[PDB]
Parts: C-alpha cells; structure tokens; sequence
DNA sequence: GCTTTTTTTTTTCACAATCCCGGTGCCGAGGCCGCTCAATTGGTCGTAGACAGCTCTAGCACCGCTTAAACGCACGTACGGAATC
C-alpha cells in the first residue's frame, strides 16, 4: 500500500455536512481547506510557544490557546473562536 | 469502554491528532490536557465559517460542490477572513469583480 | 544524459500573455514598456523562488524538486500558497 | 464594417479574466523557463508536475496583484496607461525593490 | 527686511532632522496619548517609563518611514506637496488598509 | 478647550518634523490630522498586543518587553529596548 | 575551552544550552551550536568593524546607535538583512529627493 | 539580588576588540547589537528547526545551521557566514 | 443683443456579444470495505507551577522654576490644477 498521509478531510465533510447538508466539495477545495487548518494550526501553536516560553513556562496550556488566538484572529472571529474553546473545554473537563 | 477525546468536548475535529501534533511539534516541552480540545474547538469554528461562506457563494454560483472560487469570494468578501488570510494565495482562486471607477466609460 | 540544455524561453511569456494578466489586475490600457519590464520583474520572482526550493531540495539530497520545496519556499517569501501540500 | 471603440475591449476582457481563474500563461513556455532559471542554482534536476503547477499558480498571483497596485499608480498621477515607472513605485513602496 | 523664499527654510530643516536621530514629538503629550489610548483595553495600567520610549521609537519611526513612501507618490503625481490620498495610496500599497 | 483628546497634543510641529526627516518639503494641511489618525491605529494596533501580553503574564505594569513582543508580531521589529 | 577550540569569541557552552531548551529540535548535534557561534560572531566583527569606522570617521571613540544605522544602512547586503528592523536612536540616512532641490 | 538577566555583550566588547581595539561603545549602542544577536539567533535557529522537522529528523545538526544561513543572509554574506562557519568547526574537530 | 456655427444631446435601427436553457457524456466525488497503526485505557512517578509570604524597586504624584517650543497672525510667492492644444 502507498504510505499513509493524514489530512483533516473527514472533519471537513463531517463540519461541511452540518453547516450545509445539501453541499460538497472538489478534491482541490478539500486540499486549500486542509492548508488553511495546517496553516493556522502553525500560527495558533507557534504565538502559544512564543507566550510560554516569554513567561519562562515548561507548558503549552488553554490559556496559552487562549491568548494566541486573542493575538491571531481579527474581532467577532476571536470573540467567537474563545467561546467555542471555553463550551468545549468546559463539556470535556464535566464528562472527564 | 473507548470513547474518543473529540466525543467528550462535542467536536468533530479529532484532539486525539490535535494533542499529539502539539507534542511532536517542537512548540513546547509539555502539553496541558485542555490546550488540544480548546485548539480544535477554534480550527473547527474557522473551519466551520468558511465552508458556511463557500457554500453560499457555492450556491449562489448555482452549484452543489464548493470548489477553490467559492472559497476565495467568501473570503474576500469577508473583512475579517481577508485580513486573516491576508498574506495567503488560494490557488486556482481568481479575483473578485473589481473595476476602478475612472477606466468606466462616460 | 539524453539531451537536456535549455534556450532562451523568457520570451514564451507572450504579450498576449502579460496583457492577459494586467487585464485580470483590472488594467485597461498597457503603454509598450511595460512587457520586458515586467519579464524582468517575472525572472527576478522565479530567480528567488526557485534558489529557496532548490534549496531544500539539495538538503533533502533530492534531484526532484516537489511540490512542497515550492511550498516552503513560498512560505519563507511571504508568499504562502494554499492546495500543494502542507 | 463595425469597429469598437478603443477600450471597450479591453473593458470587456477586465470583465472576461476577472470572471474566471484558469491560468493565463502557456503551460509549456513556463515551464521551460521554469527549468531553464533552476539550472543556474543546480543541472539535472527533477520537478514534480505539482511543483511546477505551484510555481505557475504562485507567480500568476503575484504579478496580477502587482498590476492591481500598479493600476492605482498610473491613476494616481491621473493617467490610465500603466508605464514601467508605475510598477516601481509599487515594487519600491511594497520594498522588494531599493 | 531678510525673507528666504518658500521651501527654503524646509530644505534646511530636512538636511538638519536626517542629521539628527532625537525624537521629534514631545515626550510627555506622546506618553498622555499612550495612556489615553491604553485605557480602551485595560483599566489603572502602569507602565516602565522605557515601554513608552520603546512604542516611541516605533511610532516616529513608522512615521518617518510612511512620509518617504508618501513623498515618493506625490512626487509621482507630479507634484511638490503630498497630501492624503499620498498617505492613503503609500498605506494601500504596504497592505496596511484594504 | 484643552480637554481629554491626547491626540491632539500631537502638534503641527512635531508632525511636520517627522515629514521633513522623511524628507518632505511642502505640507497640505489636511495632511496634520490624516498623520493623527494613522498614528493612533498604529498605537492602537501595537498596544492592544503588548496589553495581551500584559494579562496574558498576570501583571498590571505593561514592560518594554511586552511592546518589543508586540512590535515584532506587527513586522516592526524594534532593536535596543530587550530583544 | 570550547570557544577557544572553535576560534571564537562567542560562547560555544551558552549557545548550545539555548538550542535545546529553545524548542528547536529533540536533539541538537555537537556542530550546530560551534557553527552558530561562528556566524553571529562574523556578523557580530562585520556590523562593528563598519560602525567603529563611522565612529571614527565622527572623531567620537565610542560606537553610538548612528553609527550603527549608518554602517548597516549604508551596506547593500547588511540593509537587506535589516530591512524590516529598526534601530533605535539610528536616525535616517541624510538624501533629498532630487526634484525637491533647487534650480 | 537584582534578578540576573545573562546578555551577548562581553561577548560583543571582546569581538570590538578584534576590530578596532581602541574604539568603545554605548549602553543604548551594546543594546541593538544584543537585540541584533537574539534577532538572527531566533532565524537562523527557527529555520533549522523547520529543516529538520520537513525532512522528518530529531537532530538539528551543522548542516541544517548552514541550509538556514544560505536562506537567510544575502549571497555575499552567507558566503563568508558558511566560510567561517565551516572553518570554525574543521578548527573545533581538529583541535578533538 | 444677434446671426452663424460648433458643441452637446437625442433618437433610430443594425450587430455583436453575452446570457440562459436542455441535451449529452465522462470522470472524480462519495462511499463502502477490510485491515492497521495510532488514540485510548489504566496505571505509575516526578516535578512544574500555583500559592503565601516578604523585599524593595521603580512607578506615580506633586511642586516650582526656566526656558524652548507652540501659537496666532500678517503677508505674499510658488504651487496645484484647470483649460487648451
Ligand atoms: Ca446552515
Ligand atoms: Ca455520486
Ligand atoms: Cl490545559
Ligand atoms: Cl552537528
Ligand atoms: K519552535
């Protein structure tokens, strides 16, 4: 078999499909919306690094996350962005 | 038993993958248990505001598949989306409609 | 190794072809300097573009330069390109 | 016999390339000088079909957004005819240029 | 009765600033500004007195900087004295306002 | 008057200073307050960063560092305050 | 000691202890950190050689933020490097747009 | 007391000394030539980092320093950078 | 204030270009399958960092002098830009 390649193409179908069920999406699309997750994966996790590493910190924490985003992303996308963080966390630290 | 971190905070996108990647990725010499359920909480949200985006401009283009047009329209006519990918190409992408007032005919 | 010396191709970016551009740049009209300027400005892109990949190529010890040694080398130019890889 | 009058064409073309996203340079031609600049910096060298397809996807972009900076640089000195002078001060004010 | 003509006193006050490297905007009203500006996003900041010269440094700096840019547009539009829509164009150009 | 808008304090002199060590030789007038906008996103853009540095640390002493953080995340890398 | 094996003045020690904490990689070889030194240490004598003229060149002893400024804006290759820094208490380059100057 | 905040300039007063051995320098002066070693330390380092991280490698070696350095300096500059790069370690390996 | 033309506006068809549909056909989006290797479980151990307590740094407020800089106003020259060719 050819030697695997991982992509966020599955999650992309899986959000597409929840945000509009009657939609698809062309291999090259999938392809930018997967640069753009790596991307910004990079961005988010690299200020994070930066935060850490500043206040002389080992860890990488949500907080951590948290500011990154405050810094990488313009207005009501943050805004929404810290929300949609803060219910997950929340929904995952009560499920345990 | 065997129930996926993503399953736990309502998400799609897989922090099992998130967390390791983290790890593997020379960004720290530790990894707090939340910072991969927040990170794909947020790559899920943006992901999520685009592809709500394409696929109106997908169907405005009178289409059922987005394809790399659909994304660029939806993200340049979005502000905040355009100054996010505001150093970024989109292949295959195109422009929008944009003509300067003073090269129309009188 | 079964022929391979390249000629002088600079000139295959056509007229045509730099018109069709400027036109996508919503230009109208194209003063007669404006072609082997814009050449120049062409090769000076595809100069530096291609020293950064081939660059990662030879560390990679590669003699096939892939996609993502173009990738990553946009990315160094602040160029970054979306749907080849990364 | 009909015959547009200058720039109504060109409008039209703006309007037909602005519409659309398929790459406007020959394929081939670019490709050859892809290989020909490459030989400078290393001989005998292989390209992915991807990577060359990136490098025209890349460039493309690059100059139509320059042309798009450059068209406000003959309008700002009240002209319609970009001229070389246009593209430098684009290029000395985005400062890839001394 | 003395009189230097129009713009020939700014030549001598050009050769004499790029000469020079002191600051050129007075450091308390700049440090007033910095505070008035900081409160929209947090309440009862202090500040090192160095924090404010650094984002001191920055802004003239930026400044200094925009009007060449400037300069080199208005100079573009065949004209003497910027204005503006040199500003507006110079920042259109460096991808700092769309 | 003289009341509350600091920017103001931002003086035709100082501005013309900058313009002319830009090399600038004669001035609009409307240039004065275009320079006054400009500069105020530019301080707002920088400063919002090194106040989320400022929280992000748990402090209430905004620090030179925080603004050279800021300053490098906004491309205007800046020498001599702690690099 | 090691900055003495390698030539150098910078610290090999102190460099290499950086590299690792620094989150760059999981190891770091024995080269990297004696290489590095070298190289910030031959920018390091190029910067200092070309503001230390300028100093001199001000009949002043002791190199000052100018002096820096000029030898690095003033050298093609250092200028580029630098390009999207600012060196503060530098000032700018004296020049004045031709078409600006009289006659 | 008074924290200990370690800094490149002994380091950079010693390579004066070769230079120029008369000459001396500012605070505010030894201040941008610390801001410049950091600088170029965190570029050179980073781009090495993502080298070996493409090529799927543990260990930042000289060689990846010497990739980053052909992509960050200019080509008369990188030229002696590797020159004295390579030098410095032929001399390091010689010595044991 | 006219008489006589140019300038600008209007209306009438001719013609090209683009637009929109259904028909047709090919191929890649979509999805199912079977197997893998990476995410999960449940465990252990060590230390990173939260936390309380204390030190003393440097940020802030205030005040009272001495200017240097900002200010406002008079005046006119060189500039921007409109108009023509
Ligand atoms: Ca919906
Ligand atoms: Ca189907
Ligand atoms: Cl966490
Ligand atoms: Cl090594
Ligand atoms: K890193």
């Amino acid at each position: 078999k050819r030697s695997r390649k991982e992509s966020y193409s599955i999650y992309v179908y899986k959000v597409l499909k929840q945000v509009h069920p009657d939609t698809g999406i062309s291999s090259k699309a999938m392809g930018i919306m997967n640069s753009f997750v790596n991307d910004i994966f990079e961005r988010i996790a690299g200020e994070a690094s930066r935060l850490a590493h500043y206040n002389k910190r080992s860890t990488i924490t949500s907080r951590e996350i948290q500011t990154a985003v405050r810094l990488l992303l313009p207005g009501e996308l943050a805004k929404h962005a810290v929300s949609e963080g803060t219910k997950a966390v929340t929904k995952y630290t009560s499920a345990k | 038993k065997a129930k996926t971190r993503s399953s736990r905070a309502g998400l799609q996108f897989p922090v099992g993958r998130v967390h390791r990647l983290l790890r593997k990725g020379n960004y720290s010499e530790r990894v707090g248990a939340g910072a991969p359920v927040y990170l794909a909480a947020v790559l899920e949200y943006l992901t999520a505001e685009i592809l709500e985006l394409a696929g109106n401009a997908a169907r405005d283009n009178k289409k059922t598949r987005i394809i790399p047009r659909h994304l660029q329209l939806a993200i340049r006519n979005d502000e905040e989306l355009n100054k996010l990918l505001g150093r970024v190409t989109i292949a295959q992408g195109g422009v929008l409609p944009n003509i300067q007032a003073v090269l129309l005919p009188k | 190794r079964h022929r391979k010396v390249l000629r002088d191709n600079i000139q295959g970016i056509t007229k045509p072809a730099i018109r069709r551009l400027a036109r996508r740049g919503g230009v109208k009209r194209i003063s007669g300097l404006i072609y082997e300027e814009t050449r120049g400005v062409l090769k000076v892109f595809l100069e530096n573009v291609i020293r950064d990949a081939v660059t990662y190529t030879e560390h990679a010890k590669r003699k096939t330069v892939t996609a993502m040694d173009v990738v990553y080398a946009l990315k160094r130019q602040g160029r970054t390109l979306y749907g080849f890889g990364g | 016999p009909h015959r547009y009058r200058p720039g109504t064409v060109a409008l039209r073309e703006i309007r037909r390339y602005q519409k659309s996203t398929e790459l406007l340079i020959r394929k081939l031609p670019f490709q050859r000088l892809v290989r020909e600049i490459a030989q400078d910096f290393k001989t005998d060298l292989r390209f992915q079909s991807s990577a060359v397809m990136a490098l025209q996807e890349a460039c493309e972009a690059y100059l139509v957004g320059l042309f798009e900076d450059t068209n406000l640089c003959a309008i700002h000195a009240k002209r319609v005819t970009i001229m070389p002078k246009d593209i430098q001060l684009a290029r000395r004010i985005r400062g890839e240029r001394a």
